[PDB]
């Protein structure tokens, strides 16, 4: 039945988030981050939007998603990723 | 066809005034009789196009514009002059040097304005179709009526001009009903072959595919060129075969395959005469010559006078001595070069190759069989016999081969028991090898052993093991700099 | 094969067909004048016992490869063998 | 045939009397064509239909029965113009290109067969030329009838009448006049209308003066008749082709492709105006990557690559080469694989092959035989740029070929009856993919490619890279993804970036060709001694660095590289002579390259030693398989780990 | 100048594997998946020429027992 959709207005934040993830992650570990890995955020988010039966994308969904993908990326990296963890707080 | 007669009487005059060709025909007629008195030469007289313009422009423009009507009367005239020569105890061939051209074309630019007109193609030759006989003159013997009976077979490439096809098989009871046995070995067979020619790879315009056309090589020309050789063919440009139009429905558009007959095949990229040998003779007495010679190898390479000296001493190589009823001692000298990269070790070897008079180059792996015959169902070192084999990255080569190289080098022979043909065949080649140090640049400081990396007997087999260092110095550096600079100008 | 004289039926005799070149075309009709036209054409078959057989063995020979120049390729030559 | 007289009279009256106010366009089209020896005519249908509606009414009715009466009609005119009497003059080909209405490829189904059809598609490959016939003599095998057959267009069997029979007629090839033919095969354009299916390709026969008019891969608009041929492959099932009269390429397209060593004057003018820019180098370095952000060393390196270098034929036969090599190797997001597509676009003659070769194309010079040079990257790309990817992933046998090729520029093929040594003047630009990521930097800088650094030794400029987005980059790409919809604003912005984006890059190409052919640079002496000091400081200092056996290099080949950069950049300024500052850039650029050259415990696994000793003096029955059984159930050994410790001990000398 | 009628569903509804001689010359519905199809090659159909016999229809599908001037082709597949 349902096909949730994001609204362009307030979601620009995501872009910032990407940057916040991207550069700071380049100092340690390779690569893996890429714009693909951005897109997965959005898609997963709208999956949660389906579980909410929400008809549109919301900030909660984003929170959930970002936690999912970001912790996914964290846990792949070498033990140096412990150093990563300390900046995850604001992402948390 | 009195005009064909005109062509013959016209070409007659060209010869004997001026007479500059006639001496060569005489030379051909004499040399073979000298072989008759002994205890091979193709019969054809190279005609420089250079000379043709001085006499008649009318007949000059013809050979290029319409060679079918001209080359054969000129040819019949050449035979006619060869028979008036001396004396008794064959069609020949024209050649056409040139004085090109018009008609200058690479194979990429050709078809059709250049068709049915003399042409000098040039390009790479591949894949060189395999040499095969071709029947021409039929010869038979009747009995008991006797006499001597012959038929003449006209193929597609017979003469030049098109003629009603004679083929095929044998006349077999020409009237009256007398039996005719084929007489083999009186009857004439001209060898025949075709080789396709691709345009030069370096003048190719774009990723657009190469366009090759095929050249039939008559008589002597056969087996004159291996495939992959720079070749400038000449010949008349012939379109043979129906386009399918002969048979009534062949509906496809494709048609009239074209090829070039003959003709010359000048390759492109020893004779000491009177004067040269004198130069040597004069130069032999001078006491210092060896050093000059040794310097003559290296326009582009510093120092290494000792190594250059070596390469000469390989080029010459200690005669060869085969004892009575006993083994022979190895004549030639083998060399190895080991040092850090930039040592020109791979650069030196090509210059070895060029002036070497032979031989084949081999780089690392390389192989299969290297020098072997491989016993083909159903190599280099052999083919390189009396020559200089190069080996690059001599270390990289699999030990399996090295095992054979032991047999090649000192023992001087190769032995093949494989399946098979079982024979001991001779490869007596001289050998050079350049091989990287074990690991990195470490050669210089590293121990007299453990540095070479390829024990053991090999180290011995090589007559000379030369080591060269890339270690750096500022003075030597400057002295490098200037020569490098001047080299590019 | 060399001759291979086929055998006729009615009036017999013999005829010998020459084996020339590689192959030959077999014939039937009747060559014999007796079986011929009366009546009508006698039938004839080849008799294997009567034929003269010559052993035949073919083999190709590649060059020794030392006789090969710096270039090209080993070229085999086909060789027919007969009799002893 | 008084009707053919009636038609041809109308065609003559169409050529001689036609007036565009006031020159006669056709009549002069004719003269100006016979003089250059073009022997062709191009009719503009709009003028035709303007002149008489009638003759176009018949010409769109039965074209193939008429058009040749138009050919003979026009050549009968060139007889009265080009010459005068009281030979030989071939019957000219007419090429007619007109607007009409474009009929897409999918929409050709019967019903218009033998009616002129204008259409549009991208040519796939051009077939090798072959001759048809025009005028050929024929003699009989028996009565010897001499018949001159004028074959026309647009198959045709020979006449059997002067037993005699059935078809006793021989083609005399000594007198027969021949023309040429092409066979284009064209795939309809990818924009429309593929839908979900692979696009169809109609086979086309160009002939005479349209032949070799079009490089395969260029969009065109064909005109031609539509018609069918048999070609047994029932029942009856005849297959479709398009005869072409005549072809017209899309705008322009002459000049490029079709760019000869010659060009117009004003190009020299504006070039020589560009040579006067102080920022010339600096503005060029801004042309290459409008899209690609940063990576300035690479960005400049491309420039100095394209421009070639010192090339020396000096005796003896040895010839030094240009120009250099470039390695983009690094983790993805480097855009290097895109950057190569760009170089491929700019460079005058370029071939992008990422392989292994692909797909059908071999990567190197290869001998293949004509069933009745096979091609590859190098050969087809000769005298210019070659772009390679996955350079570590390439096959062995041709890897040899490459590493022998890049230095001496010539591939040497001894296979079978052809021993030829053929030329590759190409300069390889390779982007390798490094393994395991950042740790390979923690690892020795070399040792990456296979087991051997020799590759990296051959290569002049090696740039392992980083795309550190200046905070404005990652936001650039991100923001770009967010939108990517309406209203084409961004695409526009790209386009004005293209206008302003320094050299239009369509111009840059022509420029590169220019500089490449015109002038060959040469270095100055003080620059030379400068570089001597350079290289001896390099050798000395870095030796001192390697006193500790610091694991990494220096070859005189590298020096030669530095040289080729200096000449390249000298050839930018177009000057016949080098300068010191001019090199002063190069030293530091290559210095950045040197900086690029610089960047279960190992010792424990590095043992293997305990195995080599008191385990196996032979080594055999030990092999990698043994260390595998020894290090399989010991909770311990990785592939790189096992090799590393092995290579280590191999080098270490243990 | 010709319109051949399409004639919608006609059960029957024989599937594929069930077919016999009894179905010859008689219209029968069939169903199933398509497998890769030949390209579109115009069939001869009608024959016409300027003279010079008359128009000859051939065929489906024999063609026994060629001229051409303006012939009406129809696509075959
Ligand atoms: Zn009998």
């Amino acid at each position: 039945k349902i096909y949730p959709k994001l609204h362009q207005m307030d979601m620009d934040k995501v872009s910032r988030v990407y940057a916040d993830l991207r550069r700071e992650s380049i100092s340690t570990g390779s690569f893996p981050i890429t714009v693909r890995h951005l897109e997965s955020i959005l898609r997963i988010a709208e999956s949660f939007a389906k579980m909410r039966l929400s008809e549109f994308v919301s900030s909660y969904d984003l929170d959930r998603a970002i936690k999912v993908v970001v912790d996914s990326f964290v846990d792949a990296q070498k033990v140096s990723v412990r150093r990563q963890l300390r900046r995850s707080f604001a992402i948390y | 066809d009195a005009v064909f007669g005109d062509r013959v009487r016209r070409f007659q005059e060209f010869l004997d005034t001026f007479t500059s060709y006639r001496d060569s025909v005489r030379s051909i007629q004499v040399y073979n009789s000298n072989n008759a008195a002994n205890y091979i030469l193709p019969h054809r007289i190279i005609i420089s196009l250079d000379d043709l313009r001085e006499f008649d422009r009318s007949f000059w423009s013809g050979i290029l514009v319409e060679p079918a009507y001209f080359i054969p009367p000129a040819e019949k005239a050449l035979t006619d002059l060869a028979d008036s020569m001396d004396d008794v105890p064959h069609p020949w061939k024209l050649s056409f040097k040139g004085s090109f051209g018009a008609h200058a074309l690479s194979p990429r630019t050709l078809t059709a304005q250049h068709l049915n007109k003399l042409v000098s193609v040039e390009g790479i030759v591949t894949k060189t179709s395999l040499v095969r006989p071709k029947l021409i003159r039929s010869v038979h013997y009747a009995a008991k009526t006797g006499r001597f009976h012959y038929r003449d077979y006209t193929d597609a490439t017979t003469t030049l001009t098109t003629r009603i096809p004679t083929p095929a098989i044998y006349p077999t009871e020409d009237t009256e009903g007398n039996k005719l046995t084929t007489e083999y070995g009186y009857s004439t067979f001209i060898d025949h072959q075709r080789i396709t020619v691709q345009e030069m790879p370096e003048m190719a315009p774009a990723g657009q595919l190469p366009r090759s056309i095929d050249v039939i090589l008559d008589d002597d020309l056969v087996d004159k060129t291996k495939p992959g050789d720079r070749v400038n063919v000449v010949g008349v440009f012939k379109s043979l075969g129906a386009g399918g139009m002969n048979q009534s429905n062949s509906n496809t558009l494709i048609g009239f395959k074209t090829l070039i007959l003959g003709n010359t095949v000048y390759p492109l990229h020893q004779m000491l005469t009177d004067f040269d040998i004198r130069n040597i003779n004069k130069l032999s007495k001078k006491k210092d010559i060896f050093d000059i010679l040794s310097q003559s190898l290296a326009p582009s390479i510093y120092g290494h006078d000792h190594i250059k000296k070596a390469i000469l001493l390989m080029l010459m190589g200690g005669v060869e001595k085969n004892l009575e009823n006993g083994s022979h001692l190895r004549g030639d000298i083998n060399i190895l070069m080991v040092g850090d990269p930039s040592t020109a070790k791979s650069q030196l070897l090509r210059f070895v190759l060029n002036t070497a008079s032979l031989a084949i180059a081999t780089t690392g792996r390389g192989s299969s069989g290297v020098g072997l015959t491989a016993a083909v169902t159903t190599g280099a070192m052999v083919l390189a016999d009396r020559g200089v084999v190069c080996i690059d990255e001599f270390d990289k080569m699999t030990d399996v081969d090295r095992v054979a190289i032991h047999e090649v080098m000192e023992q001087q022979t190769v032995t093949i028991a494989k399946a098979g043909i079982h024979t001991t065949l001779n490869a007596r080649c001289s050998v050079i090898a350049a091989a990287n140090p074990v690991f990195g640049q470490y050669d210089v400081n590293r121990d007299p052993h453990q540095n070479i990396a390829l024990p053991d007997s090999l180290l011995s087999r090589f007559d000379l093991l030369f080591v060269v260092t890339d270690d750096i110095n500022e003075i030597r550096d400057r002295s490098i700099s200037e020569h490098v600079l001047r080299t590019h100008r | 094969v060399e001759v291979i004289a086929y055998t006729c039926d009615q009036c017999g005799y013999e005829v010998f067909q020459e084996v020339n070149s590689r192959t030959f075309t077999p014939l039937s009709e009747c060559t014999s004048e007796e079986c011929s036209q009366n009546q009508t054409k006698g039938q004839l078959f080849m008799s294997t016992r009567a034929s003269k057989f010559s052993a035949f063995q073919e083999c190709k020979i590649q060059e020794l490869s030392q006789q090969v120049p710096v270039g090209h390729i080993p070229r085999s030559l086909n060789i027919h063998v007969n009799g002893t | 045939d008084d009707d053919n007289t009636e038609i041809i009279k109308s065609f003559k009256n169409f050529i001689l009397e036609f007036r565009l106010d006031s020159q006669f366009i056709y009549r002069d089209q004719l003269r100006n064509n016979i003089l250059v020896k073009n022997y062709s005519l191009t009719v503009n249908m709009e003028h035709l239909i303007g002149y008489n509606e009638d003759i176009y009414k018949k010409l769109s009715d039965e074209p193939s029965d008429i058009i040749p009466l138009f050919e003979t009609a026009i050549t009968q005119v060139a007889k009265r113009i080009s010459i005068l009497s009281r030979n030989s003059l071939p019957t000219f080909q007419l090429i007619l290109n007109s607007n009409a209405n474009q009929i897409p490829l999918r929409d050709l189904d019967s019903e218009h067969v033998s009616k002129i059809v204008r259409l549009s598609g991208i040519i796939i490959s051009t077939s090798v030329l072959s001759s048809r016939a025009t005028y050929l003599s024929i003699m009989c095998r028996n009565c010897r009838h001499t018949t001159s057959i004028t074959i026309n267009n647009f198959t045709v069997s020979l006449p059997r009448s002067c037993n005699c029979g059935p078809d006793p007629y021989i083609i005399i090839h000594e007198s027969s006049k021949f023309i040429d033919q092409q066979f284009l095969k064209l795939q309809e354009i990818p924009e429309l209308v593929p839908v979900g299916e692979m696009p169809r390709n109609l086979t086309m026969t160009c002939d005479r003066y349209l032949t070799n008019k079009v490089i395969p891969g260029t969009r065109v608009t064909i005109v031609g008749i539509y018609s069918i041929y048999n070609s047994k492959n029932g029942v009856a099932i005849r297959t479709p082709y398009i005869k072409i009269l005549g072809i017209q390429s899309d705008v322009e397209t002459s000049s490029i492709w079709n760019s000869v060593t010659m060009f117009t004057e004003e190009e020299e003018e504006e070039f020589l105006q560009l040579s006067r820019n102080p920022k010339l180098y600096e503005i060029l370095t801004n042309s290459i990557a409008p899209s690609i952000f940063g990576n300035e060393d690479i960005k400049k390196a491309i420039v100095c690559l394209l421009m070639g270098g010192s090339k020396k034929i000096l005796p003896d036969g040895m010839r030094l080469r240009g120009d250099i090599n470039v390695l983009l190797l690094g983790d993805p997001g480097t855009a290097k694989s895109q950057l190569l597509k760009f170089v491929e676009k700019v460079s005058p003659i370029a071939v992008y092959t990422s392989g292994k070769g692909s797909s059908a194309a071999g990567l190197t010079a290869s001998v293949q035989r004509d069933p009745m040079l096979e091609g590859g990257a190098m050969v087809l790309a000769d005298g210019g740029v070659v772009c390679i990817d996955e350079f570590d992933k390439m096959r062995d046998e041709d890897r040899v070929a490459i590493h022998e090729a890049m230095e001496q520029q010539t591939i040497s093929i001894a296979k079978a009856g052809i021993t030829t040594v053929l030329n590759s003047r190409t300069s390889v630009l390779a982007a390798a993919n490094p393994i395991y990521g950042r740790y390979d930097d923690l690892k020795s800088p070399g040792d990456n490619i296979d087991f051997q650094t020799t590759i990296l030794s051959r290569f002049d400029m090696i740039f392992i890279v980083k795309d550190d987005h200046n905070e404005e980059r990652d936001i650039s790409i991100a923001n770009h993804v967010i939108n990517i919809h309406t209203g084409n604003a961004n695409a526009m912005q790209n386009q004005q970036e293209e206008n302003g984006s320094e050299i239009s890059i369509e111009k840059m190409k022509r420029y590169i060709t220019y500089c490449r052919l015109k002038c060959a640079p040469r270095l100055s002496p003080q620059a030379a001694e400068k570089l001597s000091s350079n290289f001896v400081t390099i050798r000395k200092q870095l030796l001192i660095n390697e006193l500790e056996s610091t694991e990494r290099p220096i070859t005189i080949r590298q020096l030669e590289a530095i040289i080729r950069i200096t000449e390249s950049l000298a050839k930018l300024e177009l000057s016949p002579i080098a300068q010191e500052r001019h090199v002063d850039e190069a030293i530091r650029l290559f210095q950045a390259s040197t900086m690029d050259a610089a960047s279960t415990s190992l010792s424990e696994i590095r043992r293997f030693e305990q195995e080599l000793k008191r385990r196996l003096p032979i080594g055999w029955s030990t092999s990698y398989q043994t260390l595998r059984r020894e290090f399989v159930d010991t909770h311990r050994f990785s592939q790189l780990a096992l090799d590393k410790a092995l290579y280590a001990l191999e080098k270490h000398e243990t | 100048s010709e319109i051949h009628v399409r004639i919608s569903d006609f059960p029957t509804i024989y599937s594929l594997r069930e077919l016999r001689e009894s179905n010859l010359s008689s219209l029968v519905r069939v169903t199933g998946v398509v497998t890769r199809r030949t390209g579109v090659f115009p069939q001869l159909k009608y024959v016409k020429f300027n003279c010079l016999l008359g128009p000859f229809f051939q065929d489906s599908n024999e063609e026994i027992r060629v001229n051409g001037e303006k012939t009406v082709y129809r696509n075959y597949q």
